[PDB]
């Protein structure tokens, strides 16, 4: 999309591998502000907003908290307390054309600065002189949107840059965006520290003859101790014998 | 149909403050990109500052932290407040409406800001009497620029040559304004040098005659 | 910054021929360049913008070309009122920088100056100073020589010259040479003469006066 | 606020008769009103306070009455030095407001003006301006007409008049009409005349001079 | 081989601020004890302030809280910023290099600070014509001190007597400068009073002749 009409995709109800982005060589700019980059695979957020647009090379520095420019004022404003990551990469081989690529626009004129995360797609004629400018364009009546001309022969700073702004926002609704839950190979018949779906403990994990119903995951005895469990990777039932202890 | 009229120039001490005003008529300053541009005497143009349509202000790196551009939105006025004025800030400053911070579509007439330790001196006006016949007046020993010389309250504008002022060894300026007039009108038409030095509030109206 | 360099520093051409003005950028601006014309005393007025497109009201003889590093403003046929300084502006980069200007002046058939001499009026002599004014009116070329003779003795360094800009109507110049003395050093000499040597004069022109008359 | 309104705006009475001056309040002040007398140039002096009681040193002819909305200052017999502006003040409410004033002037037997004309001295003519002064001394009534003739041609709008206040001793006025010209416009004409038309003059009085003499 | 040249004196309003400068040539101000010393007209010397070699600043008890001594180390300049100036602070101030805050080895020429409500008045210069022969000029009705009178741009210095200025009943100063010259040089040599009042920027060069 263009930056005056930037696209917004609501990433929710899924699990996000952020370290296929942070370990990607393609991205020229990867700036996480409120959050450490490597800690994204562990933190769980309620939802993510992906705001995608195309700007110039020299306007990438304005996609930042507290920065000020054309893009920050009239196209895309980030709050001062912004948590999230700004990702930008050069797209001169896609968004540039030999005969000009005038499909990408930006708002030049507005009566006031945008509030943070506000979108303004109105193309109405800008009253720049406060004459009776009754809709018709002309003198002191400007079209508010200017076009980025893009050629592939451009230098750096005039080339197109695709920007995706990930804003991880956490309302007190239940969080549904998490990282990949790492798993390791199952070891049986040994006294190991098991962590199965948040249920932790120490025990010997052996094969079990208890046939669970498919909705049930753990097993308890009379004394409310977890003695049976289901492996989440392969749906098999394991008995958790306590590790041997005894008087000497 | 627009007009950009500027005011507020004169002497300041080095380290002083001065507030330039720019009135607009055919457009509103509140919803346009407005800018101040420097032109030193003899040197080319130099951009000083800009205010955006939404109110974002930007400055050149040689002038940051000292100048402040602002607007009064009610009756379309642009202000430039200048602080800690160095001796390299003497120039003619222009306010201009830009299409964005790009090209300056209409400009103001300019205001001269002089930064020096010298005091205001009123001009001394002398006649250059004729013997067609040429006649004029010498405007000598004033500070600072500009002195506006007119002839018969602007009725005489053909053949009028007001020379640029030269800086003397004393430090004051001197110019001459001449006119070529017929000798038949010498005994009939009177000629008045309307020398006006607005830094000194001087309004000498001197009759020049053979 | 982006340093913007004009070419040439001064252009002197006959009316009606091609005025080509080059402007070079330190780093590449794609199409982000404007051209302005500044007459003497007047503010600049925008001639073209986006390196090609004429502003409304600009005459058709002004046109522009170029991209990247090299840009060119062309006036196809120079007229009398095109004597000005022409500036190129880049605006692609964040510090808006102007060019150094190109002073375009017009050529003319050679005109002899009209020479006049003004003696000092007695009410500046009672201020302790004397100023004798030599005026050269409506001449081309600007290159003129003014010599001061005081009882046929050549002065040196006590005269200041002021030359107007080229006129937009008749393309000539004016010069004023002011000779500054003291009161007692002006009273000590009798005859004061101004020698004018110009290309339009076959012989130097002497305009003199006597102090008594 | 409390708006305080005087009546009348101007009072012109013979010496010895009843001067009644009304003052009206926007809202009721009970007895919280004072009366002041201001002669021209002098500060105000308190005549009465609490709407009735005389301040010490005020003459017995000044007295006051009224309450609530309407108040009245009465001078039983006007004297020559009672030409003044009289103000009423309320002070019951927190913003202390004054009245608009009543200008009390005195009547007199009609006196013809003494007319004098002053030519411009030559040391303002060497300042580039000329001022011709017509003086009307010790006349009543104030309503007098001054016309300027320059070689028997009537001027218009280039003369300014200044009238003194009524004198506290002999109850007459003075007027000065100043005719401002330029130096060259004063040298172009010969005879300058001042016409005075007054109620005390059966015919207009012409005082003239010649520029040469 | 040192020189101490001072600048920045004139009129201030009572309650005003003035910044005196002291340039040094043959030593560095940064690593010496530097001091400002007061001398009222007609009264003896009085110490105002000192800055140490390491930067410790001290003041007299009658002037504490109002004055501030400082240095510019790059090109050896000493400053005294003066605030809230009383009418008893009119004096000639001297900057001095001290061996410690003890004895002042070299002194500056001094700068005169006048604290009064009176405005600057330029001097009126009159000739005292001769009938050997004595001749001079009267420098009358100026404010404030000092007026410097010279003769033939300093070529005449033998027999020149410039009298101290007396305070008139009006409040302005008047002095006379005379010279005794031979009568044989009266018709040949011209004499020029080079009266200069730097508080008023007056440079009257008056010819005195019989
Ligand atoms: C996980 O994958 C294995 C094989 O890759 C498969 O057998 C198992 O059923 C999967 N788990 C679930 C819950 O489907």
């Amino acid at each position: 999309a263009s930056v005056y009409a930037w696209n917004r995709k609501r990433i929710s109800n899924c699990v996000a591998d952020y370290s296929v982005l942070y370990n990607s060589a393609s991205f020229s700019t990867f700036k996480c502000y409120g959050v450490s980059p490597t800690k994204l695979n562990d933190l769980c957020f309620t939802n993510v907003y992906a705001d995608s647009f195309v700007i110039r090379g020299d306007e990438v520095r304005q996609i930042a908290p507290g920065q000020t420019g054309k893009i920050a004022d009239y196209n895309y404003k980030l709050p001062d307390d912004f948590t999230g990551c700004v990702i930008a990469w050069n797209s001169n081989n896609l968004d540039s054309k030999v005969g000009g690529n005038y499909n990408y626009l930006y708002r030049l004129f507005r009566k006031s600065n945008l509030k943070p995360f506000e979108r303004d797609i109105s193309t109405e004629i800008y009253q720049a002189g406060s004459t009776p400018c009754n809709g018709v364009e002309g003198f002191n009546c400007y079209f508010p949107l200017q076009s980025y001309g893009f050629q592939p022969t451009y230098g750096v700073g005039y080339q197109p840059y695709r920007v995706v702004v990930l804003s991880f926002e956490l309302l007190h609704a239940p969080a549904t965006v998490c990282g990949p839950k790492k798993s390791t190979n199952l070891v049986k018949n040994k006294c190991v520290n098991f962590n199965f779906n948040g249920l932790t403990g120490t025990g010997v994990l052996t094969e079990s003859n208890k046939k669970f119903l498919p909705f049930q995951q753990f097993g308890r005895d009379i004394a409310d101790t977890t003695d049976a469990v289901r492996d989440p990777q392969t749906l098999e039932i394991l008995d958790i014998t306590p590790c041997s202890f005894g008087g000497v | 149909e627009v007009q950009l009229v500027e005011s507020g120039g004169g002497l300041v001490q080095p380290g002083g403050s001065l507030r330039l005003s720019c009135a607009a008529s055919g457009f509103t300053v509140s919803s346009n990109y407005m800018s101040w541009v420097r032109q030193a005497p003899g040197k080319g143009l130099e951009w000083v500052s800009v205010i955006y349509s939404g109110g974002s202000t930007y400055y050149a790196d040689s002038v940051k932290g000292r100048f402040t551009i602002s607007r009064h939105n009610s009756k379309n006025t642009l202000y430039l407040q200048m602080n800690s004025l160095r001796a390299e800030d003497t120039a003619v400053y222009y306010c201009a409406r830009g299409y964005g911070d790009y090209y300056f579509d209409y400009w103001g007439q300019g205001t001269l800001v002089t930064v020096s330790s010298a005091s205001t001196k009123g001009p001394s006006v002398f006649p250059l009497a004729p013997s067609t016949a040429a006649l004029g007046c010498l405007v000598k020993d004033y500070f600072p620029e500009p002195v506006t010389v007119s002839w018969n309250s602007g009725a005489l504008t053909s053949g009028v040559h007001t020379f640029p002022a030269v800086l003397q060894s004393s430090g004051l300026y001197s110019l001459s304004s001449v006119v070529t007039v017929p000798s038949s009108s010498l005994g009939t038409q009177t000629y008045i040098c309307n020398v006006n030095h607005k830094p000194s509030n001087t309004k000498v109206d001197k009759k020049v005659e053979p | 910054d982006v340093v913007m360099t004009q070419s040439p520093a001064t252009l002197s051409l006959s009316p009606g021929e091609k005025a080509t003005l080059s402007c070079r950028a330190s780093q590449s601006v794609s199409s982000y360049l404007a051209w302005y014309q500044q007459k003497p005393g007047q503010p600049p007025k925008l001639l073209i913008y986006w390196a090609s497109t004429r502003e409304s009201g600009v005459p058709d003889r002004f046109s522009g070309s170029g991209s990247g590093t090299d840009f060119t403003l062309t006036i196809s046929s120079l007229q009398a009122e095109d004597v000005a300084v022409y500036y190129c502006q880049q605006y692609g980069s964040s510090p808006l920088t102007f060019g150094g200007g190109t002073k375009v002046e017009i050529k003319r058939t050679v005109a002899a100056p009209s020479v006049f001499i003004f003696p000092p009026s007695d009410e500046q002599l009672k201020s302790g100073t004397a100023s004798v004014v030599c005026l050269l009116n409506n001449f081309y070329p600007r290159e003129a020589k003014v010599q001061w003779k005081v009882d046929n003795a050549l002065q040196s360094g006590n005269s200041q010259e002021s030359v107007t800009e080229q006129d937009s109507k008749d393309s000539t110049y004016s010069l004023s040479s002011t000779l500054t003395l003291s009161k007692a050093d002006y009273e000590k000499h009798k005859v004061y003469a101004c020698e004018v040597t110009h290309q339009g004069l076959s012989s130097p022109v002497t305009k003199s006066f006597n102090r008594g008359e």
